[PDB]
């Protein structure tokens, strides 16, 4: 199989972290391409990351790519995980996109950035707290953790935007970030540059709604 | 778009569930919520949909291999992020073009097996397809062929209007 990634694209974070799950089941070749490069034949506009499967089909959704890697390792679909992935797609991503807009495109700081995601962060913190398990759905990190960690990383890697009163979130996020596949993914995507690396990608995005 | 509770009643029927579940709505986007038996909450359209499919013991609708399961979930996500994110006729033409290219060599979204992805994409696209001109239905011929096929698949259409296609 071939996985297509690009520099400074945040969606490449969770997939790179998940790719190790394919070990012993299939080989994942990693190919780095440009931002305006179109790899999927049926898609008009460039999209990355993309996974070209051995069957010749394409996965163009980051969560579906992570799911596929986990499924290869023998992971089994559960309602809680689906629930988290749907919430990440439909509620967290736009909140995160807005916050990252204000932060990296319009150079704001503080509550002008945090305001748009505090509700989402608080929801994660409170879920982790009411569970007695260290990870989102399980005793060990799983699909939901990788997907959520991958979305959150470009913001929360800066401690200014991880409120310490949200202690469960802070512990969970720090734990995931120190795991080797997450460390390797962050290095490959952001290289050493922090959040600035993302700037070119974030420019192209639609603008958000209101405060 | 259809209200989620309306869509879930449609799905329940397609599935053969007796049943009638009661769905509350949460937040400003009216995200459907299902009190499960029993008894934590399940939240979100595609989340609840995959739960009903299991409940009806028709898990093949979620895909039968790792690849098919991934592809199903990719199109469910596509449904709730791309299709439900547009209105009328603008944006929708890029979408239809891409769907048209993808379906050039496929009967169903995943290939040769009918899945939950086909059901929900059909329910989600119905409001656009029903407003297509004869010209547009010819332009997006592969979409037309797939949609025409789903709308006759047993028990899926229910009360939804049939769209006229010719052939093809």
């Amino acid at each position: 199989m071939r996985l297509f990634v690009s520099d400074g694209v945040p969606g490449c974070l969770p997939v790179l972290a998940a790719a190790g799950r394919a070990r012993g089941r299939a080989e994942v070749l990693i190919s780095t391409v440009g931002p305006q490069d179109c790899v999927v034949p049926f898609l008009t506009r460039p999209k990355v990351p993309v996974l070209q499967l051995d069957s010749g089909n394409y996965l163009f959704s980051t969560s579906a790519i992570c799911r596929y890697f986990f499924l290869l390792s023998g992971w089994e679909q559960d309602d809680l995980t689906n629930q988290w992935l749907e919430w990440e797609a439909t509620e967290l991503q736009p909140a995160l996109s807005a916050a990252l807009y204000y932060l990296v495109v319009q150079g704001k700081k503080g509550e002008d950035v945090l305001g748009s995601v505090r509700r989402a962060l608080t929801h994660i913190d409170h879920s982790l707290s009411r569970q007695n398990c260290p990870f989102l759905a399980g005793e060990t990190e799983s699909l939901a953790d990788i997907v959520l960690w991958g979305a959150l990383y470009p913001l929360l890697q800066d401690p200014a935007y991880l409120p310490e009163e949200l202690s469960a979130l802070h512990s969970w996020f720090q734990t995931l970030s120190t795991q080797e596949p997450c460390q390797r993914a962050a290095q490959t995507v952001l290289k050493q540059q922090g959040v600035l690396a993302l700037r070119p990608y974030l420019q192209k995005q639609p603008q958000p709604s209101p405060a | 778009s259809m209200a989620a509770a309306a869509e879930l009643s449609l799905l329940e029927k397609s599935l053969g569930l007796s049943k009638g579940n009661k769905y509350s709505a949460q937040g400003e986007r009216q995200i459907p919520v299902l009190q499960t038996n029993d008894g934590p909450s399940l939240t979100g359209l595609t989340t609840i949909a995959a739960h009903l499919v299991k409940q009806a013991n028709k898990e093949y609708l979620l895909g039968s291999t790792a690849e098919e399961k991934a592809i199903v979930q990719q199109w469910l996500e596509y449904r709730v992020t791309q299709v439900d994110g547009h209105s009328s006729k603008n944006d929708i033409h890029t979408l239809l073009k891409d769907l048209n290219s993808y379906l050039e060599d496929k009967v169903y979204l995943t290939g040769y097996n009918f899945t939950l992805a086909d059901i929900l994409l059909y329910y989600g696209l119905h409001r656009f397809i029903v407003d297509l001109t004869v010209q547009e239905k010819e332009k997006y011929l592969n979409v037309s062929r797939w949609f025409s096929h789903i709308q006759h698949y047993p028990g899926i259409r229910q009360h939804l209007s049939s769209v006229v296609f010719i052939k093809n």
